[PDB]
């Protein structure tokens, strides 16, 4: 159970982090995390 | 794929919008084709963002060739069904028409599958920090005076 | 395949550009004659339907989508 | 299955929409059939995503043989009821029609049943990590000096 | 790119609104073009905020050159799809028109993409505080009498 | 900027409201201009309330020059897009017209952009209280008998 | 887990902090944190 169980990591949509993909790898060089908001067809569905 | 040319993309988008097809007896007018291909080129520029954005096989015309309607596009077979759906969604405000909900859903699906592979490929884990010791179990980097990880560099 | 000239007036005296649309084909019995975009009208507008042919010309019913 | 060819798929979709069938007095002009089969090819190439998406028996036209409408498709008998329903759902925007809710539900069910088998077959568990000892109970891999698991490699 | 000049931006906005294009029978009077390009200049001046706000390649006209419509704009190819969409959204109250929801969504997306790169580039972490000692592990800055961090300065 | 004069601001506001422009064939009547410029002067006083309000480059006419329409304003290039939008929002009550939602949103954005820089510049931290010792680490102000902080004074 | 896990930092939209970006780096020079409110197209979507 200790060995083969997956660890704890967030569940992201592929487009909630469309950009900013080098911020969530753990480099610890930025003061905050960023998430984009708007969409082309739908208005503003992605959320925090 | 029979949709090799940009004009095929424009005609498919117009047929989807119901403006000009053969299921309706109307025919495509050339200036509509020119406007739609300009809109297609502008829309495909934004998505790419010079790489930082969606990466799909696409050749941008340098305008050395005068007619941009006839030249080929480098789109792979999977992105075609998304590109002209999005083009048809964007053209509708040019007239007074509004796109059907099915077209919007198909465009959403197409863009999602356009970006999913790049999202998978770009999810990489950062290396060890600079001040991280390598344990005494390595037994080779420990004997090579290589005690600490290089860092993110 | 004879063509048709149409134009619009804003002041009701002199006309604008003449657009060429084919309105007849020698052996096609079903076809649509229409123009997809006419644009905004500021105060008032009136149309014209010049045709130059040597074949019978029949036109019946002009409809425009006003908005 | 009597739906062997791609043209059979297109005609089934048109019948389901009610636009044209065998018992109707007006029919569809062949160019619309060509457009519909091109749309079917585009849609089916977006579900495959090059072997990484929905996997079903399907052969793409090589364009060397002129009519892509006449040649056979490799769809198994179970996927037919999904493919032409989805094709009919996609075609309706081309005309002025809108697909009935029953067709939408049937397309949803068909796609779910299409992907469920591959979802079962692709749910595999990763091997043991690199730094995992094999306990003293194996008694053979322990005696072969192979104490630790190899890794994902 | 075929949208090199500011007048091209104005004409693209007008076409998107449906007021006038190349295929329309009636056209817009030049004073309205002058007003629209003045509005474009004002809107672009408000986003820059003099270097602090949104940064994009843009050159403001000089006045020593009379026609501000003819001179080229330093917009990169990706920003065009946003700039004229926003211009078309802003010009709508000038007429009796109101922008379609698709144009509003496209303008939102375009501005977000304009500012995302600058937002990434400006997310920097401040240096160490002035009264923060450097530990005994540096072994060089500690031996150079420089025990404490310099400061934000 | 081509909007140097107050009359240009009034004409832009009227054009935005749709009262008098060239896109609508009407023309500006002088008394409307006088009323609008009086209202503009009144509104821009309530904003810079003697300095303790929104600070923007603006010159208030001493009325020594009788015609206040022709004289220049000191508005920086970024505040123009806000001033005339707010003016157009305010004028509509004079007629029975109501300002469109786009104009209201643009006025909100313009005012926020106007005040953000002053808000940043005015966010200052208060000095140390009077009864706060300076620790023994300063070693110079401690030796100069100036043990405690001076205060807010 | 201790080493490679990302730290704790807030999630911001790129335009909730359009300006004011020198306030969140940790300089500790301002008495409060600021967030802009209005948007050109949408009404007042950015929040506190």
């Amino acid at each position: 159970i200790v060995a083969r169980t997956p660890k704890k990591k967030p569940f992201f949509w592929p487009e909630q982090i469309a950009g900013f993909e080098h911020m969530y790898d753990g480099n610890d060089d930025y003061p905050y995390y960023l998430l984009n908001r708007t969409d082309e067809n739908s208005g503003d569905l992605p959320t925090q | 794929m029979q949709i090799k040319t940009k004009g095929d993309l424009v005609r498919a988008a117009l047929r989807k919008l119901g403006v000009a097809s053969d299921a309706t007896l109307t025919d495509v007018e050339p200036q509509s084709m020119q406007d739609a291909v300009d809109d297609l080129e502008a829309m495909m520029a934004e998505w790419y963002q010079d790489g930082k954005g969606i990466i799909t096989g696409y050749v941008f015309s340098d305008d050395e060739n005068p007619p941009a309607e006839g030249d080929d596009h480098g789109l792979r077979s999977s992105a075609v069904s998304a590109v002209f759906h999005n083009l048809a969604c964007r053209i509708a405000p040019d007239y007074a028409l509004e796109a059907t909900a099915k077209i919007i859903a198909t465009a959403k699906y197409g863009k999602e599958l356009l970006y999913k592979q790049t999202a998978i490929s770009r999810a990489k884990r950062a290396p060890y920090p600079s001040r991280m010791p390598t344990g005494s179990g390595n037994s080779f980097a420990n004997l090579n005076e290589w005690h600490y990880f290089p860092g993110e560099q | 395949a004879d063509r048709l000239f149409l134009s619009a007036t804003t002041d009701g005296i002199n006309y604008g550009r003449e657009q060429m649309i084919e309105q007849n084909e020698p052996f096609v019995y079903d076809k649509r004659v229409l123009w997809k975009r006419v644009g905004r009208i500021r105060r008032l507008i009136g149309f014209k339907l010049r045709v130059i042919t040597k074949s019978p010309v029949t036109l019946s019913g002009c409809q425009i989508r006003l908005e």
